[PDB]
């Protein structure tokens, strides 16, 4: 027959031309695309359409999705469009159409007999996010970083120790093969970092073949060209990266040297904005070279009035691309919890402050948000070699979907799935004649618990380690994926993030200029996404 | 009363006594200032530092450990040094010896 | 409400500053785990009040006096930190020496 | 150059001559010795010492530490000293100066590209504490006591029923084995104790052969000279303790009629007060005796104003060196989070009223602190034959250690490390930009996870069991140790208490005498470690 | 000598003749019969009969019970009998006598040195409930039932998704390998279902061959006549039960089309009274088939004030024994922890409305009480076809056993015991010196740790998944128990509700009649059980 | 603060009595839990102020009476016990009969 | 109405019937008081009871399970024992027996 847009969009979630505000930010959206027919959508409940012989099919398990996400609107650096997704085997079969193809026509995902159901009608979906700048201080931060939606953590560290609070490094093969093994209790996905900071590259490999998957040089370590020049020799033949928190001091030299002890080699820069670290205070021009791979943390994200001439600049070259990732630095002057949360707020002071980006297309902010959506998932994914299992919404990847309500939207998450199975998600009264009676409040769900977990998570090893046999040698439980491709990743492979902006810094007056042009923006007294969701 | 509290007898302790050091006046000829550690090989410092690097070869600075030295840009000042000991092999750095000496 | 981990765990600060607070109102000196409670709940009202990281980095100096606590307690506390969500997101909020 | 003693205090902790005051205590000790070489002390952090080339070396992670605690006030049975510990493989490798050896001299702990840093400049480090008298009537004791500083646990039971919470029984195989399997979940060192109430030796060889490290006679299984003798008989076969708790009616005989069954044999004597169990009153008399190793719980430690001869005696046979022991007796008549807390009461309790012990030199307490801190870790360790793995800083001693902030000694840890990692410690707001925010409690670490857990805890067996291939049919996952050497201890060998003095009681007023001389002290109306510290 | 009754009640529990009274309803017990020998009962405690050469033989582990309970007042479908509790190798071993076979007589429950004790004089014990209507959404459910009373869970879900709020279905061999290995982790029995909706039989005998013991037919899959005739069809031949939640609208037809498509074969019928699903209005005729083994969820049990026709039926249909089984429906219109409070709370109501049962006998409730404690237990157990495991206190069966002090019968357990060891009970004050400082609340014990866990729990599978290898190849380790007999119960074997009342319902009206009498009860204002025993 | 689960544990009791406390003012007759959350609070206060277990020991018998309880109540609960730090440290307060 | 109450049926209860019995004198010749339990062997409780240890050879007190006797230092009094059943077989106590008998 014949429904209004309005009806349709309550009944089965918005299609195309339809625009949906992000939370309380000033940020809109608009579906590009439906993967349905219309009158052919699937839906879950009493008399609907997912039923035996309707919705539902005959066929076997191998010929079925196992999970079915129906009537998702689908937020990813390649699109924002609406669909079914189908998830397999604990990964992303399909993103298409879904139903019975005995009589529904266009079925790309057929649902029977063993397919679970997620009704995604209304909510907005997305991949798991990834921070690369984690410091193992204490094993409660997997859980914080789970609810808000990262569903990866790459970093280094032993628990409350002083070299553990100040850097990222997980020191040599005791305590590497103890945090991997540890790591198997945890409801996310984790790839460890060694103590880069050494002249001799033996004391590298053996770091590399326990287990670590990159090598973290810091200043605290001892950040001198000998040490950085040794850590990414061993990098390039190990295919492993290596991430930098380079000289503050300028001991041994100033940003310049650093660059040139690099020898445009492949490396990943922590806070290239300069705040927690890096060459006192022109550390930020590295984002013009090539071969770097440029983040920024969130203490600094976005520049507010309580957080100065660079923490202005950094949101801007976020805006502009020229910074293509942001992380943590969790609880070493970055939050764990608030990742996604502050790459929304720059995105939203961005918006309000700068208008359309140059390739804005429509009255929409869609590609602002694929840009900024791409530094917590994609983004982080290429520059640690671990693209080919997650960072997106893509076929063959892991399912590790978040599942948002417009409303919450990068804040607080409907349901959080790991591997296939929900891990997380908000639960009322456990007692209740129905999940949603108060109080309401995140619990692990049983992706999170025991054998189940471990099969719907990732270890992450180096080449070697995982020819070494290091998964049996140590007995680890869960599932493993070995990184590659840390070598070959340039500026100009960041989705939507390749910038190589002509940026100077005024060694006095620290000002930050793009092509002579002057870039600063303004510090915000209030921002969305904070007092109207949290209770402290 | 004071949890915890100490009670340091009064006096002061002699540092790295035993062993050879050289004073040596130092120019920071860079635009930015410079810090330096007390166990950093002084010859492969910040090459904006304009000094006898020849003299400083196997030395550090003479101060209590873990303190350091900061030069403003276009400071000049005279510090101590003090001869590295152990096995006296410089590895690292600048990678200006990396081996004994 | 959908309380993330954060939040609850500030729900422990908040019910322990709220045994500091009825102590004090009876008169009794407080100890060590009380004051931190009542000094670091008081900021966190402040942010959520909209109070700016400055102001209450002074303010926070003056909610306990050295007669008010136990002996030896100003000393074992040389500052205070809290984060709260202000309006502009979550900030740090040091308070060195609160109690003098 | 030349640096102030305050200055360097308040750098790197106190050195040779120097005092602190333990807590809010009377108790001061005195830094006896240091072993670094002034002006080559490591410091960690920023432009600091441990960074490549400087003081951490280019060695291979085999010739260097895994993990080195600088800069530690050592608190120990043998010395109050002031040195670098370098920990490795789990295990205490070496107390001395840590550092490179290229630039450095007198290193002895090198510190290389595989060693973490723990920074304890101003911290007294102590061994774990070793609670032997333990009612294992629920799992959440394990961690109540890993809190105040207590890494190994003996004691018995399968959790809240009768038998359990009146005695430190594990009723035979089934249990034993259940409860050897439960043991590998928790974060502590786990040796249990068996029924010993029996006059047929098989029934408790079995109980040996199934996991059992020593036997509990309790008076309510029936503390009769048959089942005395039939224990004790078993044990010196098996190389394993018996714990007596006994007859206190006298049903079967008095105190000398005990001492008779046990015709000179080893035995510990559990609340050798009397106040707790024991032959009403004078079961005290039994720290006359060369075989007799005893110890008091804590409920009496020390006699308060609320907590009588017996119990004013117990606290002065204790600073005489007469009792060698301090235990819980958990949740059935003592306090497993106060074992060591109550300790330091004790011994400050008898400093005010009793002033200085006849072996102290200088004008410190450190004589009375190596004696009272003997009781909760070498004594405790040496008289149920693990002496050899725990119990004290020595090396090639798994490393449990305790590190302590001088105004919190005895009560809040800053860090507890079990075999090499952090398994508790304070830790503040997870989400924060640093780990001190409040709030700050208590919560497990990756030492206290999993796989790292097992692999940095032991659970001990009787040397049959280890034979009989229990671990193996259990399917244990953590490390195993066997006892060895119960029957050889004696009172002599406790360490700093081992007076057998002439000890009389009158069975009508109940007062205990020395020598004749009249022993007692007056109640305590205010202790220190008590209301400073605690919430509630 | 002699004693009065009193006194004796007071020491040893009530005996025969004394009256009880079940919290505070208005239900009253008689002990039917004791099998002590007065003068000889066994009871633990310093001095008291349970000690060596007395109430504790010379006996090997061999020849003598792991646990006792002492003095025990049982209420199971048999019997509300005085006796002593034998439990071994975590199975019931005996009822009867429990002592030393030397000194005292008629003993034959052995009690040496491997027998631990649980004081049950003065409690009542019972079997662990069997909840068959779960909805796995979250894992906290677990605990919440534990805590009530019940040691079994059958139902299906992989989490908080569309499929498991609305139906207990594991749809799928994936789905349902992830539930079984997260299973583990569980201190209850489980037991899945999966989706029963499909028109192809291979389909569903892969989920069989999964691992599900059951499948469950729900409408909001589509309870169509061939999806029901598909499921039953298999069902006969795998040994496995059927659960249905009837067509609601009558879409493919009226009840009597269901019950014809079911063709007399056995079945599970889900909430038979109609509110939480069911051919409308009338799919309460059911319970008048013998091949039906009907059940009815607590949020409509009892008729309250705020909770028609059919609902003040179903309390009288339970009265009567027409409906056989209580469950809950967890958090999709029931409540996990009230199954076994809600059974009392009608019990209770009904004989304030009703009076007595015409089969009882004396002056008590006893055959009120046995009906239903029937429902909860025995019945849940003959119906999934694991009674030959779980349901009963009987000898050979697994000892999943209830303590309860009779002022909190039904609400607050003082015990729960899982496989013969203490799941979970109150528990005060941890660092206490006894165990009953406030706060009190429930905590896990050793029978709800890792490896101890596993020992004590059973995972249901079916036949053909045992024969498969199926816990081989998940790597399952707790205990598997295979269910067996599913398809040959029948309503006549259901214990104490065998009632097959000629039941009829208006159409219109929605009378419900049973032989033409009119059926109903008055809701109440105030129930038992309820605002007395709980702070929200 | 440093807090030890103990601590935490007895945040559980406060709290617990908080809601019987406000309930009371109500003028609601207290149930089980209510009761004995009030009744072990009050002397949690006690220690705190430095009283002894002897005087808490009776006061604890005077929170509640009969009449301000439900029908039931006095009788579910024999005696109450609970651990608070005394000046002295922890000691252990039963109350037998707390209501009459 | 009081939750969980009993009502429990008016009388006595006769224990140990239809069992050998014998009365002893009994007199505490020790400084410290004695406290013998219901089952205990009398003939093997502390030696400072001093009585006929003949006659009560395979008798314990005639007194309901769990309960005690009381003997204070130079108390006098005569109690009342209960042959042992079962097989007569002693073991433990203070050794005296171990066997049948």
């Amino acid at each position: 027959s014949n429904i209004s847009r309005q009806a349709y969009a309550d009944m089965f979630g918005p299609t195309v031309g339809d625009k949906v505000r992000l939370a309380d930010t000033e940020l809109w959206i608009e579906v590009e695309d439906d993967l349905t027919t219309y009158g052919e959508e699937v839906k879950f409940g009493g008399g609907k359409v997912i039923r035996d012989g309707m919705g539902q099919g005959q066929m076997l398990a191998a010929d079925c999705v196992d999970l079915v996400l129906t009537n998702a609107l689908i937020v990813d650096h390649w699109g924002i469009v609406k669909a079914d997704i189908g998830v397999k085997d604990g990964r992303i079969f399909a993103i298409g159409k879904a139903g019975n193809p005995d009589i529904q026509p266009n079925v790309t995902i057929p649902i029977g007999a063993a397919t679970e159901v997620i009704a995604a009608e209304g909510k907005i979906v997305t991949a798991g996010g990834i921070d690369t700048h984690i410091h193992w201080i204490c094993p409660q931060q997997a859980e914080e970083a789970l609810v808000s939606g990262v569903t990866t953590m790459v970093g280094g560290g032993t628990g409350p120790a002083a070299g553990t609070h100040a850097t990222t490094c997980t020191p040599g093969p005791w305590y590497i093969s103890r945090m991997l093994q540890a790591a198997d209790s945890l409801p996310v996905n984790i790839g460890l970092l060694g103590k880069g900071n050494v002249s001799q590259p033996d004391a590298l490999r053996e770091q590399v073949a326990a287990g670590v998957i990159g090598l973290c040089i810091h200043e605290d370590w001892g950040a001198t060209p000998a040490a950085i020049d040794c850590a990414l020799t061993v990098a390039d033949e190990m295919d492993i990266q290596v991430a930098l928190h380079s000289d503050t001091l300028n001991e041994s030299g100033f940003v310049e040297d650093t660059l040139a002890a690099i020898g445009g080699r492949t490396i990943h820069t922590f806070h290239t904005e300069g705040a927690g670290g890096g060459h006192a205070p022109d550390i930020i021009t590295a984002c013009a070279h090539p071969n770097i791979l440029p983040s920024s943390t969130n203490p600094t994200l976005p520049y507010t009035l309580n957080t100065r001439e660079t923490i202005a600049a950094e949101d801007v070259l976020h805006d502009l691309g020229a910074f293509s990732l942001t992380s943590s630095d969790s609880q070493a002057m970055g939050r764990v919890g608030e990742v996604i949360l502050r790459t929304w707020q720059v995105a939203h002071r961005m918006k309000v402050q700068r208008g359309a980006l140059a390739e804005e297309t429509g009255d929409n902010d869609n590609f602002r948000v694929k840009r900024y959506i791409a530094k917590y998932t994609i983004n982080p994914a290429l520059t640690h070699g671990i693209a080919h299992e997650v960072g997106s919404i893509e076929v063959g990847k892991l399912a590790d979907l978040v599942v948002w309500s417009p409303a919450f939207f990068g804040v607080k998450p409907a349901t959080v799935i790991k591997g296939g199975m929900i891990a997380i998600a908000p639960m009322g009264d456990i007692n209740a004649s129905i999940p949603t009676p108060q109080p309401v409040h995140y619990r692990p769900m049983f992706g999170a618990l025991g054998s189940a977990r471990h099969h719907c998570r990732l270890t992450f090893l180096s080449q070697a380690a995982a020819a070494n046999g290091v998964a049996e040698r140590l007995n680890l439980r869960s599932a493993i994926a070995v990184v590659k491709g840390c070598r070959t990743v340039q500026k100009a492979d960041m989705v939507h993030n390749s910038l190589q902006p002509n940026i100077t810094v005024d060694a006095q007056t620290y000002e930050v200029r793009v092509d002579g042009e002057l870039i600063t923006s303004e510090p915000a007294d209030v921002l969305p996404m904070a007092q109207r969701y949290f209770l402290f | 009363m004071i949890p915890g509290e100490y009670h340091v007898k009064p006096g002061q302790i002699a540092l790295n006594t035993g062993r050879a050091t050289c004073r040596v006046v130092v120019e920071n000829h860079g635009d930015r200032p410079i810090q330096v550690g007390s166990h950093y090989h002084f010859a492969e410092v910040n090459p904006a530092l304009k000094f006898d690097r020849q003299q400083a070869a196997g030395y550090r600075l003479n101060i209590p450990a873990g303190t350091a030295v900061r030069f403003e840009p276009g400071q000049k000042r005279e510090v101590e040094l003090v001869a590295f000991a152990g096995h006296r092999a410089v590895f690292g750095f600048r990678g200006e010896v990396m081996g004994p000496l | 409400m959908e309380l993330t981990p954060r939040e609850k765990d500030k729900l422990l600060l908040f019910t322990a500053a709220l045994v500091a607070e009825r102590r004090l109102a009876r008169g009794l000196k407080l100890n060590y785990p009380e004051s931190v409670a009542l000094i670091s709940a008081f900021i966190m009202e402040g942010a959520r009040d909209g109070k700016s990281v400055a102001s209450l980095m002074e303010e926070g100096r003056h909610v306990l006096t050295r007669e008010q606590v136990m002996e030896g307690v100003p000393e074992m506390i040389p500052d205070i930190q809290v984060e709260a969500t202000f309006p502009d997101g979550s900030k740090l909020v040091t308070v060195h020496n609160p109690i003098i």
